RNA sequence: CUUGAGUCUCGUAGAGGGGGGUAGAAUUCCAGGUGUAGCGGUGAAAUGCGUAGAGAUCUGGAGGAAUACCGGUGGCGAAGGCGGCCCCCUGGACGAAGACUGACGCUCAGGUGCGAAAGCGUGGGGAGCAAACAGGAUUAGAUACCCUGGUAGUCCACGCCGUAAACGAUGUCGACUUGGAGGUUGUGCCCUUGAGGCGUGGCUUCCGGAGCUAACGCGUUAAGUCGACCGCCUGGGGAGUAC
């Protein structure tokens, strides 16, 4: 779930100029976005166990698909982890 | 406890009307009568029929203590009686009944017995 | 515990029997025993096990005449 | 003829009265006893779904008074 | 936005505070592109056990859409509300913001049930009769 | 490539989690009024409480756990797990069209994260019940049995090793296998004529045919037909302890 008017600049910025919301770079972004908004409540609420199972879902998928992107074309794996500016 | 009196006469406040609440236990009853503003009027009890132990929680042992009530506030001058009752206990019906047999008027049999919102976790009793 | 359900035109005996439908049960029933938090789901929910026995004993009727034990 | 969509005795043997909403006091008191308390729905013959949902409707409904909350109250 | 249908009721002598108090709330509901989807007045009417005493209430019926963020602040300002006894607003899933179960009921205390006195002339006040003060 | 999985906007159903708000009621308690003799407990009973005026009742207040009947074989989570009602924060699941990437997959030593319950460090909170502790009652004698008084405990917040009966009395997930119907839900259609039917999905579950079991039992969600990978067993007692 991600507000509107987040979700269509992912898809001006991310993937391919299609503008599809399918392809390995933009539902990395669209993980991360749901990750970030929850790592900014999991400053507090640190008993919130069932849905911290899905924060686990999000980070686990998004190294899958950038480990995936490395097993791809090594321009957009370049682009994406700079573009994205990903971890610290 | 109640005595085998000679017919009465006697004044207190001729007050005509009342308010009966009927505290029901599991091991009793007490009945309690009292005015429509809320003062006591007079009580009695089944145990004070001296049945005593179990047997004063049975519809007769009720019964008997409605009608001790009933006597002693004949010199307040009650003519018409009206009741709640408050709990799960015995004299469901012969308490109700004795009050009537008093020579009263019993029109509103208002059921109160109380529904907490679950209250107060009980003794455990029995293994089962 | 005259029942709430008011009887048809008022008397001295409370008409026990034609008022009670669904009162007491789960909240004044379980009297003087240890209360539980979440334990009246697998206690006291029991409408599975007692619709088959309304269906036993609406079938047997019928089935009582087709064996010819009737 | 088609597409008459809930003449009547159509759709379940016992109607679905209300579903989730509670602000008429009629519908409510549909399956709601002189002593004060809901009917259980394996006797009514209700449809699931807005039984499921009165149990929060009629919560609802005893806190803004619509309803007795309690035995006491008569 | 979501949707969250408010009911709510007011005690009688202290009815004529809300009609101050409604048009910020409404504001801050159309001031955030939500919408007021009906407001019915129910009259004044007889509770049945009472709440914060008295035996009465005036009923109103304000039917909401706003965004998630407004009506949270709204809420907690009506329930510490000395004017408010109660409200209860109901769940986004589903509802309904047309075809009011109520609708005669509501006719009908408004056309011939109703008090016709000057505490329910405020909760018309507060109502779909609404007057409000110059912001 | 899609045949695996993943993902966007719409709709839907539920007690999933975490933080906020909120009403009325018995016990109980405080204040004032009224009022007399038992009250309480059980198999029956005594201890316990009361005439120094108890018990109960009216009016107002106090206080905290809790919130049903609705609540169903339901539904949600990962096994255990979740129940007043409402809002904020947020997970996970079910449907449907337009559409997309294209094995990005399975399992998992290590691992980090996380509790039914009580245990547990301090703060907040205490209404009721109770291990202990006193005493009664019981009697091959009574710590068990049974009762009365009654504390920590139970309740919230963070924090510490996540304990057991962690389950369909299935390790996981995945692929394949006559179905019908229930419980109950997206949605096209019905005289919208059983919690109903058909069309097309859904979990969840009863029934029974193939196969499987020592027997119960399972049966299309397997405990069948097999598939991969991990965990783990090798008679009892002594020991789930020792090391």
């Amino acid at each position: 779930s991600l507000s509107t008017e987040a979700t269509a600049k992912i898809v001006s910025e991310f993937g391919r100029d299609a503008n599809d919301t399918g392809s390995t770079e933009v539902q990395v972004a669209l993980l991360t976005a749901q990750i970030n908004h929850l790592q900014g409540h999991f400053a507090e609420h640190k008993k919130d166990h069932h849905s911290r199972r899905g924060l686990l879902r999000m980070v686990s998928q998004r190294r899958k698909l950038l480990d995936y992107l490395k097993r791809k074309d090594v321009a957009r794996y370049t682009r994406l982890i700079e573009r994205l500016g990903l971890r610290r | 406890a109640k005595a085998p009196i000679r017919a009465r006469k006697r004044v207190r406040k001729q007050v005509s009307d009342g308010v009966a609440h009927i505290h029901a236990s599991f091991n009793n009853t007490i009945v309690t009568i009292t005015d429509r503003q809320g003062n006591a009027l007079g009580w009695a009890t089944a145990g004070g029929s001296g049945f005593r132990g179990s047997r004063k929680s049975t519809p007769f042992a009720a019964q008997v203590a409605a009608e001790r009530c009933a006597d002693a506030v004949k010199e307040y001058g009650i003519k018409n009686l009206e009741v709640m009752v408050k709990g799960p206990g015995p004299g469901r019906e012969s308490t109700i009944r004795a009050l009537n047999a008093a020579g009263f008027r019993i029109t509103n049999i208002t059921d109160v017995t109380p529904i907490p919102h679950n209250g107060c976790r009980p003794p455990k009793k029995r293994r089962v | 515990p005259v029942i709430k359900v008011r009887e048809n035109e008022p008397f001295d005996v409370a008409l026990r029997r034609f008022k009670r439908s669904c009162e007491k049960a789960g909240v004044l029933a379980e009297v003087r025993r240890r209360e539980f938090y979440e334990k009246p789901t697998t206690e006291r929910k029991r409408a599975k096990a007692s619709a088959v026995k309304r269906h036993a004993k609406k079938l047997a009727r019928e089935n009582a005449r087709r064996t010819r034990l009737y | 003829a088609r597409y008459f969509r809930r003449r009547k005795f159509c759709r379940f043997t016992a109607e679905g009265v209300q579903e989730i909403d509670y602000k008429d006091i009629a519908t409510l008191k549909n399956y709601i006893t002189e002593s004060g308390k809901i009917v259980p729905s394996r006797i009514t013959g209700t449809r699931a779904k807005y039984q499921r949902q009165l149990a929060r409707a009629i919560k609802r409904a005893r806190y803004l008074s619509l309803l007795p909350y309690t035995d006491r109250h008569q | 936005m979501r949707h969250y249908e408010i009911v709510f009721m007011v005690h009688p002598d202290q009815s004529e505070q809300v009609p101050g108090m409604i048009e910020r709330y409404t504001a801050a509901i159309t001031g955030a592109e939500g919408k007021i989807h009906r407001l019915e007045d129910w009259g004044r009417r007889q509770l049945a056990y009472p709440i914060n005493k008295l035996h009465k209430a005036h009923y109103v019926l304000m039917n909401v859409e706003a965004p998630q963020e407004v009506i949270d602040e709204l809420e907690t300002t009506f329930r510490f509300n000395d004017a408010v006894i109660r409200s209860m607003v109901m769940r986004t899933k589903h509802a309904v913001t047309e075809a009011s179960p109520m609708v005669k009921a509501k006719d009908e205390r408004r056309e011939r049930r109703d008090d016709f006195a000057n505490e329910t002339a405020d909760d018309a006040e507060a109502g779909d009769s609404e007057e409000e003060e110059e912001e």
